[PDB]
């Protein structure tokens, strides 16, 4: 047979892989949303000026 | 005439200027227990008190601030958010709050009178002045100000030169 490249993954590796790559991104895109939010917030607060 | 003689005698005790090699190149507010210092004026506090303190920074509000002890709270000036329009006493005579703007006439401005505070008819703070840009004639403040929720604004406009 042929030897593909990720052909013996299994698939709990899978799920660590996917876990340690895609929290990373779930954390720090909802930081950037919490940026965006913030900066929101500062420009509504400061318009009563 | 007398305007500025009130502003002497308001502003005695409670302005400190800060010293830089025996220039005089800003002032600094003891305002709430607090005392208000720009980022841009670097030198000594002439007060002995207040310059063995640790200030905490903002610079995007451009202010340091810090904690005046019991002992001298109640010698501080007085500051208040309720401002109509029209017009205010400033250190060198009077300043016009218009549109939400403070503007000053020309022929006074230089480099040096960073920091002093606006005052009213009544003897409140209501702006601290930190910039300036010259305007045609007449002159306008990038300063700071309170409201009445709590924030503090900075207004700032186009191409100012610090002072």
């Amino acid at each position: 047979h042929a030897q593909t490249f990720t052909a013996a993954v299994s698939k709990t590796a899978w799920t660590w892989l996917t876990s340690l790559l895609g929290g990373s991104a779930v954390i720090i895109i909802i930081g950037l949303v919490l940026a965006t939010i913030v900066a929101m917030y500062v420009l509504t607060n400061q318009k009563h000026n | 005439g007398k305007r500025q003689r009130m502003v002497m005698k308001l502003e005695s005790d409670k302005t400190f200027p800060i010293m830089l090699e025996g220039k005089i190149n800003g002032y600094a507010c003891v305002v709430g227990g607090k005392l208000f210092r720009p980022m841009h004026v670097e030198g000594k506090i002439d007060n002995d008190v207040l310059a063995a303190l640790k200030t905490k920074k903002a610079s995007k509000y451009d202010l340091e601030y810090a904690d005046v002890p019991q002992n001298m709270r109640a010698d501080t000036f007085k500051y208040t958010h309720e401002k109509p329009q029209g017009y205010y006493s400033w250190h060198h005579g009077a300043v016009q709050y218009e549109n939400g703007r403070f503007t000053v006439p020309k022929g006074v401005g230089a480099k040096g009178d960073s920091g002093r505070p606006i005052l009213d008819n009544q003897g409140r703070v209501v702006a601290i002045v930190l910039g300036g840009v010259n305007e045609g004639s007449r002159t306008a403040l990038s300063v700071v100000m309170w409201n009445e929720k709590g924030v503090t604004v900075k207004y700032t406009p186009e191409n100012c030169e610090q002072w």
